[PDB]
């Protein structure tokens, strides 16, 4: 899968 | 989850008193170099603060219909605060089921739509345009070549983080965090209604949280009970609420809810965002959670600075003349 | 002859300290960026001559930084 960035989510 | 979600919305305890509330007029670029964005400000109104929204009546459905059926969108299980994926579409399905025929709790707080569609009709308060590092500090030329609609990060040519939608059902909960690199954060309620817990980044408060997040324990330990002092606070409909870098927050949905929003950093809290980075390097948070490009843009701020002040350049020359091109426009 | 903010200030004191000292695989210097070495040095000179800034007069309403 390609990888992401700036994805909110707490932990 | 072992702690009552119920009792922490009923309990009168966090009763500080943090935010200010704050005619849209008198935020502006003045306060900001006064006051540095220190204090939570909420908006009761949008009169002066310049944003636009999409019409008021706005679906989930319209949301897909602007970024794509077929767009992956990062959807939180509020059970396990972990992340799935699925397709707008499937997450339209999802939002549009009846309450009671929904399985689980899910929740979308990352769907980040610049270069959609829907990017025209959303802006956010005026006076963030004039602080905003993407927007002051970033290569120009860079910002405006961006293509891509998702978050992949190889596609990525700046720091993709300014507008977000949050879609979220009745009964989500996102765990008490920090938005990601010490960002700052605006957040307008759209339709609906969010619940905040709210604690300030001291020292003692923020070495609270990195020990909750190093002890895995985050289910178990309320975060708002272990600290000095938690203001609970309810947004409405309409509202707009500024959250500054560092603070430690945690959300409620009371009802189906949909929310604008977006991060940045700025030149008035630095050693706050840089702290923020720090406590996400030692928890390792992966970098698909933290802000793209972040220690590069902390270089283009130094250059930015140098060049404004003294108009010496450390850009290459073909990022000068880039930029020289830009500034004839 | 400017005046920045304290907040400014202290801030960028902070950047450059902070820049400085991560090592090489770390320091992530972007492919816009000529000489990092030299654009620190400067930030340092400029933190000194800046740092008798007024804060009333900086209080402009206007950030340093902006695009023609
Ligand atoms: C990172 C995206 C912009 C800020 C909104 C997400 C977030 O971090 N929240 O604190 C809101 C969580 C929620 O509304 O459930
Ligand atoms: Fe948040």
């Amino acid at each position: 899968a390609p990888a992401t960035g700036g994805v909110c989510k707490p932990h | 989850r072992t702690f009552d979600l119920e009792e922490k919305l009923q309990t009168n305890k966090y009763n500080a008193n943090f935010v200010t509330f704050m005619e849209g007029k008198d935020f502006n670029v003045e306060y900001i170099q006064r006051g540095g964005l220190r204090d939570p400000l909420i908006f009761k109104n949008s009169d002066g603060l310049g944003i636009k929204m999409p019409d008021p009546d706005f679906t989930v459905n319209d949301v897909k219909m602007c970024v794509g059926s077929r767009r992956m969108v990062d959807v939180m299980d509020v059970n396990t605060q972990k992340g799935i994926e699925m397709t707008m579409a499937q997450w339209t399905r999802y939002y549009e089921t009846p309450e009671e025929e929904r399985e689980k709790l899910y929740n979308v707080i990352s769907l980040e739509f610049s270069h959609t569609r829907l990017e025209n009709m959303v802006q956010r308060p005026s006076t963030v345009d004039f602080i905003d590092w993407v927007d002051n500090m970033w290569p120009r030329h860079l910002k405006e070549s961006q293509t891509e609609s998702t978050n992949a990060i190889l596609e990525m040519q700046y720091p993709k983080v300014q507008k977000y939608c949050l879609m979220s059902v009745r009964g989500c909960y996102t765990d008490f965090h920090v938005d990601f690199g010490g960002t700052s954060v605006w957040y307008h309620i759209h339709q609906g209604g969010k619940v905040f817990w709210l604690i300030p980044p001291t020292a003692h408060n923020l070495e609270l949280y990195e020990n909750w997040l190093l002890s895995g324990k985050q289910g178990d330990i309320f975060l708002g009970d272990r600290v000095s002092d938690c203001q609970r606070i309810e947004l409405k409909q309409g509202y707009t609420f500024v959250i500054p870098s560092g603070w430690i927050h945690a959300v409620y949905t009371p009802t189906d809810t949909l929310v604008f929003g977006g991060n940045f950093l700025h030149s008035f809290n630095i050693p706050m965002q840089l702290k923020i980075y720090s406590i996400e390097d030692r928890t390792r948070v992966p970098n698909k959670f933290r802000y793209p490009f972040y220690y590069e843009m902390c270089w283009y701020v130094l250059e930015r600075y140098v060049y404004c002040i003294t108009n010496r350049s450390h850009l290459t020359k073909d990022f000068q003349k880039e930029s020289l091109s830009m500034d004839m426009e | 002859q400017v005046h920045l903010t304290h907040f400014e200030l202290e801030g960028l004191r902070c950047l450059v300290d902070k820049l400085e000292s991560l090592p090489l695989h770390k320091k992530c210097v972007p492919t816009g960026i000529e000489d990092e070495d030299a654009l620190i040095a400067d930030v340092k000179i400029l933190l000194e001559e800046l740092a008798s800034s007024d804060p009333k007069l900086a209080l402009t309403g206007v950030p340093i930084v902006q695009w023609p």
